């Protein structure tokens, strides 16, 4: 799975 | 209608979508990955009958992350350098049950050099025994 980076500056909680 | 003996559930189908492709030459601010999102109904089923407007909540790193669509095919085209869950909203035309639905669509982008991204998925909203106005629009869809 060549998935590009992801911004985890936010919260899903 | 107001003559119900059999409980009728009318189902509307909304579709979340997005494509992604990379430009080997980023924009001025260094955005490498360009993508486009989709919210609509299935081919031949028009949501504009039971759907009023639409909204996209992109990431705050994006200028004006909330894109509203009051027109035909509801979509967003933007550029960045990362993926994320994008909380998408479709506004419904009703005075009854929720006038909005929120689809948390996963915005995935592919690695630089070889990005094939074209994804579309379909959601289902079944409304058990809806008022005529709603039923009526859901049927026209």
């Amino acid at each position: 799975g060549g998935k590009a980076p992801r911004k985890q500056l936010a919260t899903k909680a | 209608g107001s003559h119900m003996a059999s409980s009728c559930a009318v189902q509307v189908k909304l579709e979340l979508g997005h494509r992604a492709q990379v430009r080997k030459k980023p924009t001025v601010e260094g955005f490498t990955h360009d993508w486009m999102v989709f919210v609509r109904g299935p081919e031949h089923s028009n949501i504009q009958h039971f759907v009023e407007k639409v909204v996209f909540h992109l990431h705050e790193s994006f200028p004006r992350p909330k894109r509203v669509c009051k027109d035909p095919p509801y979509k967003v085209e933007e550029s960045g350098y990362a993926g994320f869950i994008l909380p998408i909203e479709v506004y419904f035309k009703n005075k009854e049950e929720p006038r909005k639905v929120r689809f948390d669509y996963d915005l995935f982008l592919h690695l630089e050099g070889h990005p094939p991204v074209n994804h579309l998925r379909c959601e289902k909203l079944t409304f058990n025994n809806p008022t005529e106005d709603f039923r009526r629009k859901l049927l026209k869809a």
